[PDB]
């Protein structure tokens, strides 16, 4: 080989794509203008402008709840559940700027603060004692401490005679002066304290147990919020030192029982009426469970209600201290699945689109599918369809973005439970959403559903779920005619015409069976739907042609489309058919079960399903467990599931006619082939050709025919493509299938094993998924050879060689463990993948060594 | 005494882990129970011998409450061990939801109730229950639960203490048991949140995931894992109380958990709205009135029973052929009378 | 090691006579391993005699084992499941 190799594929990850998984804490800083979130896995990202992304994970995968920046400057602290804490660096490392550790703190843990101007950091304790560092070198400064007995020593006349403390909490920094904090104790004490002079500026009293304190620029009043629904106002001047009572104290909700208030801030110091925001505080009684934030100014109190738990929040406004206004202009809010930014410049406070950080998850990801070399007339006419379904300012401008414009106009598109699919920029750095194709606008529901609190409901994310059978089981997109095929739960499959004008149209819908002929078995599963009869509206977008329905209502497992011939063919857990589009009639319909079965006929509950055992070291009783060892058999698994559904134009029949043909591939291993009688009065005919069964009956999991220069059949319409895509015809076609354990190729005339590999005979291995792809050379790019890529049930990578069945590398892609996350991926075209490394987000790798990327920014720090 | 000759083995009704659930007559005294088998042979470990051991105290310790079985008889005979129990009338609540697929709030809500009592008296006394399950869950033929299989729950737990036992079925074990955690009474109310979403939905919420179709899919790696990191979410046509009910009990911090506060939790589950409406005095007594009554065809019933089982041959299997000379034929004594 | 057994296609409807498990061996060098635990009734294994619920499994096809899992090994049977070898250490079967 002499490593020709390198110049095709060498492996790499990309930064993920989509909201952070199990979010736990945010900054932001007005003088950087950069927000940074912190997560439950130990990640810390940053999110500064369009395109600008950075990201940091700790030594120690733990979780955190502090984090601050130092305003203006190249670092940030972040607070973990543990002892530690320790300093985050960025540095303009020279094409790559990137965040790393700079040092760590340690004590023989609760809050900490900064301070401007006066630079100094405090630490506060689950012990009633704050304590000082400065953030230039991690230790604190053993002088500047402040023990319980020290601010005790003050003691207000009915604190006198006592000495129970509670635990240090709501250390807030300094208020335009550069020397005083403010501090609380869960007791309900607050205290005013200066570092440059060792003592109590003032005190404040307060009786009930506390969680929240606050600051005002101009610091005539201050806020607070105690853990009983209260919230203990104040005003500070030189002789109000012994604080009798409180200025403006409340509970903002009636006289009921009502929860507590865990963050509260004051915007009061502008133009206009107090703005005060706040979590929690909604009656218990009525309003208990839910996660909400109230926002006050005047007469005007909304409490926005959202759909997952609130992490924190901070308003956009100015930390210079010449400024004499409190100036906000957006809210942001972090919540578990969603982060929501809102405007207060107009009455009723519009939300702010968000151009990045987006929640994919907002209705479950069931499928994801990629398209490659996008035509641009297409993505014009799909970026108008979403333009017209779909002050207005983005605050969060920090950074800037230094990658180049797409070269590449790749997209990403993805099914959800809801039966909706969205599109997404897959090119270079991060995705965008371009459009939003509703299908459940098709079918009929079988099922159906100011006040005291000022309640309006915020958020994108959705906790509901519409119908368990509207969910997308597959997409396929056929670029070069704008055509689309979807596939449903219950048996459902739509083929849609990108049609970029509103119209108002029926379908047509057939239905097919794929037990016919063959007695029926009772479906008592998934009743089908029903789609409204009539005339329909549709947007302008995706419109649909004609649906098509499977006569069990089972997950449509396989869909593929050959728009030339305009065939689309189906299959499920029990059979398949191929359907004419363009003369409505049926082709054909098979059934592939085994005569007798067990997983099939039956609802959504059974007890016959068997859960295959676990190995680790978790999931079981403390140590030996059995698993058994079986050729494999007829009727071992549910054997007649559908997973391929492939269109070529082959020697199937003779050597001499390229007939057009289609393949199916089951459960069982069974292929059968079939020749086509395409017209141009008369409608397809088709006719088996060799069923082929394999030797070992593992799943056949792809099928691909090499056009006899060695180079796979191409795209379908791909004639308006290119010259280069016409196949080979002179030398025959061999078909290359992929089962679960071994690959082979067959001479198609006269099928004989040309080619095989076996992977899990040399080592422990089962091959998941596999798609095709071309390998352009990263420099004299006219070498672009082809291989498939197929991924290990191990999460492993591994690249053969078409068609002499060679492995070429052997990579370590995803792990054993995340199990949805293997299957979950998608292939494009040329080495690259995206898998969900949650529910929430998409991690991206790359394998071809010349489609690479990589983290490219800057920022004036 | 006791011993197999004097009970007729008239059908088996139910084949479950371990076990095999025979209706048996009596003619020295008319009467009809059902009898449950285990395997001397099968249980053969040191924790063999202790689940089946410790599931003769739960009876012990379950004396008497309307929504469990009694055990009113014992036998060990040739490889066999045999429990006693009431016959219940109307078959597991499985088969009533392959029968109706989805329960309106009505319906839903009384059974839930009802197995909540159930669930607290076994925690009240010193029991976990640890296995709750659509098919555990049975009716009587007034369509009562009751809850029935005994053998892996934590025996003596003293209010506010905790155990570190993997245990369970896994559409069904609760998150703090797969992370390792000790783990108190709350794992019971979140197997209560399940079945209650089964009920109301007619699907696990825990289902596999709705994907097309893959192989390891159907393991426990995979459930465990979507029971661990994904979001659950909610059927929106479900009334908001039963909405907030789901919700409260799918919590996967048993902290946050509806019913999981060490000393007031089961006042908050009298105090939820979707429990509001029902008197749990009159819920322990004869007086409130169930909204679905079971079979009564059949000679006893035996339709109610899955058809693998209610078509089954009623020998005990033939023989310990070669399994003869490795069996046991003594050391289960003990726990062989009530 | 002591001896490399073939087990044989069976031509026929009787199954290969076998249940597998983890655990651990040692020489004071202890190391996980992996064993043979049922010979099922009317398997073929049990037509071989020289097997036995004991022994461990050092060689799958000649392939060494030694770093892989149960559900890595049951993999390396479930296909590779015509023409089996498998090699095994124990002479004095003590
Ligand atoms: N008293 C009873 N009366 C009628 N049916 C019963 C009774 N007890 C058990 N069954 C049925 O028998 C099945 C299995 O019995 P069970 O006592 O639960 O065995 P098991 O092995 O402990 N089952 P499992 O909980 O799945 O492990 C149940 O699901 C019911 O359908």
């Amino acid at each position: 080989r002499e490593k020709l190799k390198q110049e095709l594929f060498a492996f790499n990850k990309t930064v993920e794509h989509g909201f952070p998984n199990q979010p736990s804490a945010l900054a932001f800083d007005p003088e950087l203008r950069i927000m940074a979130i912190g997560t439950r896995s130990g990640a810390v990202k940053i999110y500064g402008a369009p395109g600008v992304e950075f990201t940091g994970l700790h030594r120690d995968a733990a979780t955190v709840t502090q984090m601050h920046f130092l305003t203006g400057q190249g670092r940030l602290l972040s607070l973990l559940d543990d002892s530690s804490l320790h300093l985050w660096e960025i540095v303009h490392h020279n094409g790559c700027a990137h965040l790393e550790e700079a040092l760590s703190f340690q004590l023989p843990v609760t809050v900490v603060l900064l301070v401007a101007a006066g630079d100094i950091a405090a630490l506060g304790t689950e012990g009633s004692s704050v304590f000082f560092l400065d953030v230039t070198t991690l230790t604190l400064l053993e002088g500047q401490t402040l023990a319980p007995g020290e601010v005790l020593r003050s003691v207000p006349d009915d604190y006198r005679c006592g000495k129970a403390l509670g635990p240090v909490e709501s250390l807030q920094g300094h208020l335009r002066d550069p020397t005083k904090i403010l501090i609380g104790y869960s007791r309900g004490l607050l205290v005013i304290w200066n570092q440059a002079s060792q003592c109590v500026d003032h005190i404040f009293l307060g009786n009930q147990q506390l969680e929240s304190l606050c600051w005002g620029r101009d610091s005539s009043t201050v806020v607070s919020s105690h853990s009983d629904g209260s919230y203990a106002v104040w005003s500070v001047d030189a002789g109000s030192f012994p604080t009798l009572q409180p200025t403006v104290a409340t509970t903002p909700y009636g006289p009921f029982p009502c929860k507590a208030i865990n963050k509260i801030l004051w915007r009061n110091c502008e133009s206009g009426g107090h703005f005060i925001i706040f979590s929690g505080g909604m009656p218990r009684a009525s309003y208990g469970d839910r996660h909400c934030v109230s926002v006050l100014r005047a007469e005007t109190l909304v409490t926005l209600d959202f759909t997952s738990r609130i992490i924190d929040f901070f308003t956009v406004h100015s930390t210079r201290p010449e400024d004499e206004f409190d100036d906000p202009q957006a809210l942001a809010v972090l919540l578990e699945e969603e982060l929501v930014v809102l405007d207060l410049q107009t009455p009723g406070w519009p939300a702010v689109p968000a151009p990045y950080l987006a929640p994919l998850h907002s209705s479950a990801i069931t499928c994801s599918a990629h398209v490659a070399s996008v035509p641009a007339k297409l993505w014009a006419r799909i970026v108008s369809a979403g333009e017209q379904q779909s002050a207005l300012s983005w605050p969060i401008t920090g950074g800037r973005n230094l990658a180049q414009e797409p070269s590449q106009r790749g997209l990403l598109l993805t099914g959800h439970e809801d039966g909706t699919v969205r599109f997404w920029d897959a090119s270079g750095v991060a995705l965008r959403p371009l459009y939003k194709l509703s299908t459940a606008g098709l079918f009929q529901t079988d099922c159906e559903h100011d006040d005291w609190p000022p309640f309006r409901k915020v958020g994108c994310f959705d906790p509901y779920s519409d119908d368990p059978r509207l969910g997308v089981q597959k997409v396929a997109l056929c670029k070069y005619t704008a055509q689309m095929v979807v596939a449903g739960t219950a048996g459902q499959v739509l083929v849609l015409e990108l049609s970029d004008v509103p119209v108002e149209q029926a379908v047509s819908v057939a239905i097919i069976d794929l037990l016919q002929d063959r007695e029926g078995f009772t479906w008592k599963g998934h009743e089908r739907l029903s789609p409204r009869t009539g005339p329909l509206p549709w947007p302008a977008g995706f419109q649909p042609r004609v649906l098509v329905q499977c006569l069990p209502p089972a997950a449509v497992t396989a869909v593929t489309l050959h728009t030339e011939w305009s065939l689309v063919a189906f299959g499920t857990s029990h059979g398949f058919g191929l359907f004419d589009y363009q003369r409505k009639s049926p082709v054909l319909a098979r059934c592939t079960l085994h005569p007798n079965d067990s997983l099939a006929m039956e609802g959504p509950l059974s007890r016959v399903k068997s859960l295959k055992k676990s190995l680790r070291q978790s999931f079981r009783r403390i140590t030996p467990v059995q698993r058994r060892i079986e050729p494999r058999s007829a009727d071992d698994s549910l054997s007649g599931v559908v997973r391929c559904l492939y269109f070529a134009d082959t020697f199937l029949r003779d050597g001499a006619h390229h007939g057009p043909t289609m393949w199916a591939g089951t459960n069982s291993g069974s292929v059968f082939a079939y020749a086509l009688e395409v017209p141009a009065e008369q409608a397809v005919e088709a006719v088996l050709g060799k069923e082929v069964q394999l030797m070992h009956r593992a799943p056949v999991v792809a099928i691909a025919v090499l056009d006899g220069r060695g180079r796979p059949l191409p795209e379908p319409y791909e004639a308006s493509r290119d010259l280069a895509q016409a196949p080979d015809m002179q030398g025959g076609h061999a078909v290359l299938i992929a089962s679960e354990e071994q690959f082979k190729v067959f001479t198609l005339p006269k099928v004989s094993a040309k080619t095989k590999f076996k992977l899990t005979a040399h080592e422990g291995c089962r091959v998941r998924k596999v798609a095709l792809a071309t390998f352009a050379s990263v420099a004299c790019e006219d070498y672009a050879e082809t291989c498939l890529a197929c991924l290990t049930n191990l999460g492993d990578v591994h690249v053969f060689s078409v068609p002499g069945l060679r492995p070429q590398v052997h990579y370590s892609c995803i792990r054993k463990e995340d199990i949805s996350g293997i299957a979950s991926c998608v292939f494009t075209r040329h080495g690259q993948g995206f898998y969900l490394i949650s529910p929430s987000e998409f991690e991206r790798f790359s394998l071809s060594a010349r489609n690479i990327t990589e983290p490219l920014c800057s920022l004036d720090i | 005494s006791l011993g197999l000759q004097d009970f007729d083995l008239l059908r088996v009704i139910g084949r479950g882990s371990y076990a095999k659930v025979l209706l048996v007559r009596l003619k020295k005294t008319d009467r009809i129970y059902a009898m449950k088998v285990v395997k001397k042979e099968l249980v053969n470990d040191d924790e063999d011998i202790d689940w089946v051991q410790t599931e003769k105290h739960v009876f012990e310790q379950a004396s008497n409450h309307p929504f469990l079985v009694g055990l009113h008889s014992c036998f060990q005979t040739e490889s066999r061990l045999f429990f006693v129990i009431e016959y219940v009338n109307g078959g597991d609540l499985m088969f009533h939801m392959q029968r109706q697929r989805k329960l309106p709030e009505e319906h839903a809500r009384f059974y839930s109730a009802e197995i909540s009592l159930a669930l607290n008296y076994l925690h009240e006394r010193g029991i976990i229950y640890r296995d709750l399950k659509l098919d555990n869950v049975l009716l009587d033929s007034e369509g009562h639960i009751k809850l029935t299989d005994y053998g892996m729950c934590k025996e003596g737990l003293r209010p506010g203490d905790t155990t570190s036992t993997f245990c369970g079925t896994p559409n069904y074990i609760a998150p703090e048991i797969l992370r390792g955690e000790d783990y108190g009474f709350s794992v019971d109310w979140w197997a209560l949140g399940v079945l209650m979403f089964e009920m109301m939905a007619g699907r696990s919420p825990f289902d596999i995931v709705g994907s097309s179709d893959n192989p390891d899919q159907n393991t426990e790696d995979y459930l465990f894992q979507v029971i661990l990191e994904k979001q659950i979410r909610i059927p929106r046509s479900l009334s908001v109380k039963a909405a907030s009910v789901l919700k409260s009990f799918l919590n996967k911090d048993p902290k946050e958990r509806l019913g999981c506060h060490p000393q007031t939790g089961f006042a908050d589950i009298q105090g939820h709205p979707f429990f509001r409406n029902v008197d749990w005095d009159m819920m322990e007594q004869k007086q409130v009135v169930p909204p679905f009554k079971p079979n009564i065809s059949g000679e006893f019933g035996l339709d109610n029973f899955d058809s693998q089982f209610t078509n089954e041959p009623v020998q005990l299997t033939p023989d310990d052929d070669d399994i003869v000379r490795k069996i046991d034929q003594s050391e289960f004594e003990g726990f062989e009378y009530i | 090691t002591h001896r490399r057994v073939r087990l044989h296609k069976h031509g026929s409807d009787r199954p290969l006579g076998f249940y597998i498990r983890d655990g651990m061996s040692v020489r004071l060098e202890r190391v996980p391993g992996i064993f043979i635990s049922r010979l099922v009734r009317g398997g073929l294994a049990e037509s071989t005699g020289l097997l036995a619920v004991s022994d461990e499994i050092l060689e799958v096809n000649g392939i060494e084992v030694a770093g892989k899992t149960l559900d890595q090994v049951t993999d390396m049977m479930v296909a590779n499941s015509h023409n089996l070898i498998v090699t095994v250490k124990p002479a004095n079967q003590r």
